[PDB]
RNA sequence: UAGCUCAAGAGCAGGGGAUUGAAAAUCCCCGUG
RNA sequence: AGAACCUUACCUGGUCUUGACAUCCACGGAAGUUUUCAGAGAUGAGAAUGUGCCUUCGGGAACCGUGAGACAGGUGCUGCAUGGCUGUCGUCAGCUCGUGUUGUGAAAUGUUGGGUUAAGUCCCGCAACGAGCGCAACCCUUAUCCUUUGUUGCCAGCGGUCCGGCCGGGAACUCAAAGGAGACUGCCAGUGAUAAACUGGAGGAAGGUGGGGAUGACGUCAAGUCAUCAUGGCCCUUACGACCAGGGCUACACACGUGCUACAAUGGCGCAUACAAAGAGAAGCGACCUCGCGAGAGCAAGCGGACCUCAUAAAGUGCGUCGUAGUCCGGAUUGGAGUCUGCAACUCGACUCCAUGAAGUCGGAAUCGCUAGUAAUCGUGGAUCAGAAUGCCACGGUGAAUACGU
């Protein structure tokens, strides 16, 4: 749209990402930017099964999972200061961010 | 069943006549969970039976069961050293089950182009007290009449 | 089988050998440790010692063998009977 | 006005909007007879109606997604049940006794390691 | 026959 | 063929992971092997430095690595030249710059990792296995541990026959994930076979602590 | 697997990497229709000469620590037991017990 | 007199399948001139 | 959780030796490139080419190659040397200890007796009193409500619309992922030693442990694994080490184990046609459109993914469809002919096509699972993976019968 940027946060925890989410939303509102709510998207759960035994006995299998949390926030008004602020802003190492305007 | 007392599961009545008896019948006849084909065969078989003998579907169906339904069976009780075949009266609910069961068994045995054709003739013969299904009732009663002497210790 | 769009596959070592053989009329067996190649019209009438795993079986290429591979004419297992 | 209810049977979620009219139960724009086939399905959806007074005096707007005939049909029935209770707060008695207010919690059991299905186990050999 | 005739037409013969 | 690893079962609730770097299905594979190699290297160079948990975080284009030790002064050194050289050598193995923290290990006795390392050093020096266990147990109990359970397995005493003694004092629950039991493992490479060591230190339930703070 | 087998594996991938560009273009000529018949045949012969190893089908997935040729997993790399080991001690970022 | 032991029958013995922690025993099925 | 070569440890054909990998010093060459040819390939000749980087201006990090040494090397040996992981009894309710007491003593007691419970679960009892690993709970997932949040998800109330949530609009609802709430034997009554417990009943989405999954006590079997690895000792070491070309690991007079598919008219095809979940995907998924029996192919959008893609759900229904036949059942097997994967498809791949159309008409003795969304059923997905699933793992759809009882 009018240069609007959508920010996608990707992590592996249900807390870290929410904690980091507050920072990325509170900042924009503080500087006076309308940031869309931290919409929750389905947490992809990849499921793996592995033989737990070095040899025979193929019933002793284990079930693993990876929960990838992905929150998304939209800022309709791309004010220069806020955009530049979010850029320089450093976020928790645990979470990852894909900054794309489109 | 060692300790767990079991109640009774409620079954939905059949869509057409609203009969609990017939809903159980299609369940026993059903194979591979294919209900839709089961009642279609049964309903068409009932239409043939009703037209071939005049009587209403529901009244005709009940008469066939009444003429095949057994009243006494032989249980297997390990009395003392060696087990004997103890005759035992059968509860009314179980009566319905065995009657319907024999019908389906006898149907599959008989040779006919369509099982619908089978069911119809099968019920018709049962109402006349003839056919394979009713033959079991005398055989079951003969087993329970020849062994009627062992009727003082049951389980 | 192999795709028709790719044509026939032949080993260059064997391929080089047959070229020399045809231009000189050689009759000595062709020593080859390979079997993946296919029968070409230019090998007709030659004798090739095809490896089977331990030894080289001499096979005389004939007219009817055109289009087949060297592998179909070199049995790899020695089987007489179970009794 | 609008009366809302939520139904769920296996994996289907049904949204029911109740407003008076001439019945004509619409299920995902399509008509009743069109959406449902097997006679049993249509009978169960209409069970609460006959059970109460408004058998067809009012109308039923239905949107359903996911699952199959059973799930969808059962969830529609369940939604109607809750919505009628919200409308009258008096149908509980008959509905509760008819086991309609209870949410059917039976779901497909997950597959387990070492078994081919929920409970079926590979054929066993004693010796 | 054909063993060679087939080979001839099927393959481009480069 | 029984008893699961108490750390793993509690890796989401209670116990935290030792690596919290998000990634995808591409870079992830590589990162793992580099983490593997660096940890083994560091453990060899500081097996005598009472290292306990070499936490490794991979921030955006960074690899912050932490080290829990009970002798930080030994590790650092006068003006810490030793720490500085470690950073350089570890960073080249996987590229990218590196920042090193030293999370000092207060009361080393309560850390099962440290205790098992000490016990195994004794066994290499041929110290009466029975003595070692009693010492470690008493040390933890006096320093404050709701429970301790230490297990020893292998060709103890030198004989060719196996053996698995274990001493336990206090509550050492393992079916309550609301606990905080640490279970390190150690492979003492004694002359005869490879005596193994596993220790559970029930430091105390994290009921109030919930999952994280 | 032995250390030697791991050494042979890394040699296979290294050789394929060096000739990766040549193989990609050479097969493109083969695959592409309308190309001269003689050109396609020469391309086939060139691939033969081209070291076998260079083919990406000559690599067997092995554990990056032990080299086990069986039980490999693309995701998480490692191997069967190796995954567990890292995940069990708390080195894999996110894995845990599944109770769905 | 079927490989024995008697009448090309039967049985015994043969094989296979059962049953045996496991083998005889036993059960079945078949080949038995 | 996947032998065409790879793998492979096997055979066999040919190479080779401080060795492929491993250091250590000197040594030579930057490394490296491009090509030629010997040859099955290993290995072996040839060339041309560059000849660096780093301080420093020598020589160094390198690297490639020679030699010497020490060593390297074994999927060699030993699981009755071990670690470690795993099976098992058994999710069975048990196993213990302290202290005291008793008995010469090994032991006993606690831990049992009367109740109760899924339970050494609780209650009385009581030379025991305490404790602890279990049990239970704490976890995850499902079931109803709330709040928060509206994405691409949603579309009620909106009006316009191409009738397409499409597009404005909106935040209703679905859905989602966070916080929560909620079932507690709590409540009600009954029974029971005035207990513990049980029983019914109300309420309630949900009743006794609401439904799963996770979680295996002390130990047993000198259970299995040295070929994951580590490791102890022995043995090997121009070879029991290593390279590479071909085969074998798919051999077949033979028996079993586990799957699959059929022995049909619940079918059997034809057409029409309704409804899912779960996933995966960047050298990948690949819309499309065009061609091709098909398989495919060209053509190439988009998609790192609640957006695009795989993608068709099929069981089901609508009419028609044949008449019990080895069948319009089923339909292995082959005689061929295409595509596709890949150095490479014969041994020994997979799919599409032609032609072929068996056995098999519910299977002796025997023996398996299962008691609910289970069995039975019918799809779909996914890991492994160049390609190669009736195997495994998941995910839906449909959907029973039976329990007097011990
Ligand atoms: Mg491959
Ligand atoms: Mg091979
Ligand atoms: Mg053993
Ligand atoms: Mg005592
Ligand atoms: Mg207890
Ligand atoms: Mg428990
Ligand atoms: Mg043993
Ligand atoms: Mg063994
Ligand atoms: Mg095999």
């Amino acid at each position: 749209q009018n240069q609007r940027i959508r920010i996608r946060l990707k992590a592996f925890d249900h807390r870290l990402i929410d904690q980091a989410t507050a920072e990325i939303v509170e900042t924009a509102k503080r500087t006076g930017a309308q940031v869309r709510g931290p919409i929750p998207l389905p947490t992809r759960k990849e499921r793996f099964t592995v033989l737990i035994s070095p040899h025979v006995n193929k019933d002793a299998r284990d079930q693993y999972e990876i929960r990838t949390h992905l929150r998304l926030v939209d800022i309709v008004e791309p004010t220069e200061k806020t955009v530049d602020a979010l850029m320089r802003l450093d976020l928790a190492a645990g979470v990852d961010v894909q900054i794309s305007l489109g | 069943p060692r300790r767990r007392v079991i109640g009774q599961r409620k079954i939905l009545p059949d869509p057409k006549f609203g009969s609990e008896l017939l809903a159980k019948f299609v369940n026993i006849l059903m194979v591979d969970g294919k209900k839709s084909t089961a009642e279609s065969i049964v309903y068409s078989a009932l239409e043939t039976l009703a037209q071939r003998s005049g009587k209403s579907e529901l009244e005709a169906f009940e008469v066939a069961l009444e003429n095949v339904r057994p009243t006494v069976e032989v249980k297997s009780r390990r009395v003392g050293g060696s087990t004997y075949q103890v005759p035992v009266e059968v509860r009314p609910v179980r009566r319905n089950a065995l009657a319907m069961r024999w019908i389906v068994e006898a149907a599959r045995k008989r040779g006919d182009k369509s099982m619908a054709l089978r069911l119809a003739n099968e019920l018709s013969d049962a109402a006349e007290n003839k056919g394979t299904a009713v033959k079991k009732r005398e055989d079951v009663h003969r087993m329970a009449e020849a062994n009627k002497a062992f009727a003082h210790y049951r389980w | 089988p192999r795709s028709l769009k790719k044509g026939p596959f032949i080993d260059l070592h064997l391929l080089k050998k047959v070229e020399k053989a045809v231009e000189s009329g050689d009759k000595k067996p062709l020593r080859t440790w390979s079997r993946r190649s296919t029968i070409f019209p230019n090998m007709i009438g030659l004798t090739i010692a095809v490896h089977n795993g331990r030894q080289h079986v001499p096979v005389f290429v004939t007219d009817e063998m055109v289009g087949h591979k060297l592998g179909e004419f070199a049995p790899t297992r020695t089987y007489r009977g179970h009794a | 006005n609008q009366y809302y209810g939520t139904g769920r049977r296996k994996s289907s979620a049904a949204r029911v909007f109740i407003k008076p009219g001439n019945g004509k139960i619409v299920i995902n724009q399509r008509s009743l007879e069109q959406y449902f086939g097997r006679e049993t399905a249509r009978m169960v959806v209409r069970q609460p109606l006959e059970l109460v007074d408004m058998v067809e005096k009012l109308d039923l707007y239905i949107t359903v997604k996911g699952g199959g005939i059973s799930g969808q049909a059962g969830a529609i029935r369940h939604g109607i049940t809750r919505a009628l209770m919200e409308y009258d707060e008096s149908l509980r008695s008959e509905l509760r006794k008819a086991g309609f207010v209870t949410r059917d919690a039976r779901q497909v059991e997950r597959k387990k390691v070492g078994l081919r299905k929920a409970r079926r186990r590979p054929q066993f050999s004693k010796r | 026959g054909g063993r060679v005739d087939r080979f001839n037409k099927r393959f481009n013969i480069p | 063929g029984q008893k699961v690893h108490p750390n793993g079962i509690r890796l989401g609730i209670v116990k935290p992971w030792n690596s919290t770097w998000f990634a995808n299905t591409k870079e992830f594979a590589d990162n793992l092997d580099s983490d593997f190699k660096v940890r083994q290297y560091l453990t060899k160079e500081l097996a005598k430095a009472s290292v306990s948990r070499i936490v490794i975080e991979r921030p955006a284009k960074s690899i912050r690595v932490t080290i829990h030790t009970a002798r930080p002064g030994i590790v650092i050194g006068k003006k810490g030249e030793d720490v500085e050289k470690l950073r350089k050598v570890v960073a080249d193995i996987a590229g990218v710059p590196a920042q090193i923290n030293i999370a000092e290990v207060r009361k080393p006795e309560l850390d099962a990792k440290l205790v098992a390392d000490s016990i195994t050093s004794q066994l290499e020096r041929r110290v009466m296995f029975r003595r070692a266990m009693k010492r470690a147990v008493q040390n933890a109990m006096r320093l404050g541990a709701k429970g301790i359970k230490v297990e020893v397995s292998g060709r103890l005493g030198g004989a060719e026959i196996a053996r698995t003694e274990w001493y336990r004092e206090g509550r050492v629950p393992l079916h309550t994930l609301r606990a905080d039991i640490d279970y390190n493992t150690s492979e003492a490479h004694t002359t005869y076979g490879v005596i193994g060591v596993k220790v559970w230190i029930f430091k105390g339930e994290i009921l109030g602590g919930m999952a994280a703070v | 697997a032995k250390q030697s087998m791991k050494a042979r594996e890394v040699k296979r991938v290294a050789l394929a990497d060096k000739y990766f560009a040549k193989r990609a273009e050479l097969k493109a000529i083969i695959s592409d229709v309308n190309a001269s018949d003689e050109d396609r045949w020469n391309a086939v012969l060139k691939l033969q000469t081209l070291p076998r190893d260079s083919s990406p089908s000559r690599q067997r997935n092995r554990c990056r620590q032990t080299g086990r040729p069986h039980g490999f997993l693309r995701k998480f790399g490692l191997s069967r037991i190796k995954v567990r080991e890292a995940a069990m001690r708390g080195e894999i970022p996110g894995l845990k017990k599944a109770s769905w």
